[PDB]
RNA sequence: GCAGUCAAGCGUUCAUAGCGACAUUGCUUUUUGAUUCUUCGAUGUCGGCUCUUCCUAUCAUACCGAAGCAGAAUUCGGUAAGCGUUGGAUUGUUCACCCACUAAUAGGGAACGUGAGCUGGGUUUAGACCGUCGUGAGACAGGUUAGUUUUACCCUACUGAU
């Protein structure tokens, strides 16, 4: 059972996240800069890949 | 004691290093087997890997029929000569070193086995005990 | 640029009565009591007329003035917590293996115990903090309800339960299995 | 040798999952040159054996993040040098190349670690042979054979002992 409501619940935490290109760190969806200070707070992000 | 080994073997004394020629217990054409490696051995500088009763080893037939010669293949030890202690208490040793040839699943290629076979080897390998004659 | 003086305004309702000395904020009301040590912040509190309190900073920078507004929201949440209360709901998500959760005792400490998460033999104990009170919701399938005065405790207790059930060495996009936070609100209705 | 920046293209679809031309900025002293500062009243010149420690640019092992990650098997990256990193056939070899096991068969430094520690197969004295060159004595960093490895009881360091 996928269940329409409970699928959207789990996808909020697992799927709907951005990722930093330099350090591969997980980030919030509408962020502008990476929070890690090792990569120098870079502004080069992308969306996490969709499943099929 | 691993490649399709039904059960676990308690430690025993190591009789056969690499370079030893044990006899061939089975009746599949081969006469004697030159051990080259031990399946499931450790690694320490300078130490030769040493087989024992019930182990599986890589062997080349030196003396025997021409089909079995010149191809590395697996085998199982069935008699030792270096004595070992059993948990029951007694020490024991066979008269000579011997071993059957068998594919890596652990199944006998030969039909029958001549001479006695160890009880430690018989329990660890089911298909050896099927053709086995005397068990100790 | 060094701001000459800045300030925010905490509005106190008719029920509660708050007390501050040095920077130790006691807040008492109908639900219970709360306390908070703020001796790391450097601010000034001032009373005006019972239902209004004025926080202030004098000759502060940019990062100093940022922490001023934080203190307002901390003391506000203590006031909303002791009046209305907090109520965090969470839901189970699974495909094949049904998760069976129950509250268990251990030296009178009270732990949440998760059994058979994704078909496992390990039993996952999670401690229950002081103040928070857990109960399983009847007439809604596979739901839990945490509640207490403090936000800091209730939310953190939900987060621990949330984070004890991760799937390791798998594609987390595919394996959507866990106990997730559904809705944050208050205990009492109306407000 | 190792690492960035930019991004025309590759990647069914899509610059940047993984790759990446034309360009351009660096780090390193495990390569080789350039130089001739120190030593020609001599600092024992290859390799192997033995033994300790250090480096990280991490092969495996701990915990994690990405993926064109369904599972399985892999690929790219982070914290990490805590703990490991083999047995052989041929060659004096370093290097190389095969066979086998293995969790894994990562890379380096310490006067290109280490000869009053060993060994002396190699290089580089005198004997001798062949080939090419030279009128000849002779040459060859071409091939082959045989050829002396000395001294600690001193001060320090280390290990134990009053
Ligand atoms: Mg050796
Ligand atoms: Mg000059
Ligand atoms: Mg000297
Ligand atoms: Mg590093
Ligand atoms: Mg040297
Ligand atoms: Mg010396
Ligand atoms: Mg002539």
């Amino acid at each position: 059972i996928i269940e329409p409501s409970l699928k959207a619940l789990a996808s909020k935490y697992n799927c709907d996240k951005s990722v930093c290109r330099k350090c591969y760190a997980r980030l919030p969806p509408r962020a502008t800069n990476c929070r890690k200070r090792k990569c120098g707070h870079t502004n080069q992000l992308r969306p996490k890949k969709k499943l099929k | 004691s691993g490649n399709g080994a039904q059960g676990t073997k308690f430690r025993i004394s190591l009789g056969l290093p690499v370079g030893a020629i044990m006899n061939c217990a089975d009746n599949s054409g081969a006469r004697n087997l030159y051990i080259i490696a031990v399946k499931g051995s450790g690694s320490r500088l300078n130490r030769l890997p040493a087989a024992s009763l019930g182990d599986m080893v890589m062997a080349t037939v030196k003396k025997g029929k021409p089909e079995l010669r010149k191809k590395v293949m697996p085998a199982i030890v069935v008699r030792q000569a270096k004595s070992w202690r059993r948990r029951d208490g007694v020490f024991l040793y066979f008269e000579d070193n011997a071993g059957v040839i068998a594919n890596p699943k652990g199944e006998m290629k030969g039909s029958a086995i001549t001479g006695p076979v160890g009880k430690e080897c018989a329990d660890l390998w089911p298909r050896v005990a099927s053709n086995s004659g005397v068990v100790v | 640029m060094k701001y000459i003086q800045t300030e925010q305004q905490i509005e106190v309702p008719e029920g509660v009565t708050v007390s501050i000395k040095s920077r130790i904020v006691k807040v008492v009301g109908p639900r219970g009591t709360l306390t908070k040590n703020l001796k790391h912040i450097d601010v000034t509190f001032t009373k005006v007329n019972n239902q209004l309190i004025k926080v202030a900073v004098h000759n502060g920078g940019r990062k100093h003035v940022a922490a001023l507004r934080t203190v307002k929201s901390l003391v506000d949440n203590m006031i909303t917590g002791v009046t209305k209360g907090y109520k965090y709901k969470m839901r189970y998500v699974y495909a094949h293996f049904p998760i069976n959760v129950n509250i268990v005792e251990k030296d009178g400490a009270k732990f949440i115990e998760v059994r058979n998460f994704l078909g496992d033999k390990k039993i996952r104990n999670v401690p229950v903090r002081d103040g928070v009170t857990i109960e399983f919701s009847t007439n809604v399938k596979d739901e839990i309800v945490l509640s207490g005065n403090s936000v800091e405790d209730v939310s953190q207790n939900a987060a621990d339960l949330q984070q004890i059930c991760r799937v390791r060495n798998k594609d987390i996009r595919k394996f959507l299995d866990g106990i997730y936070v559904s809705h944050k609100g208050f205990i009492t209705e109306d407000l």
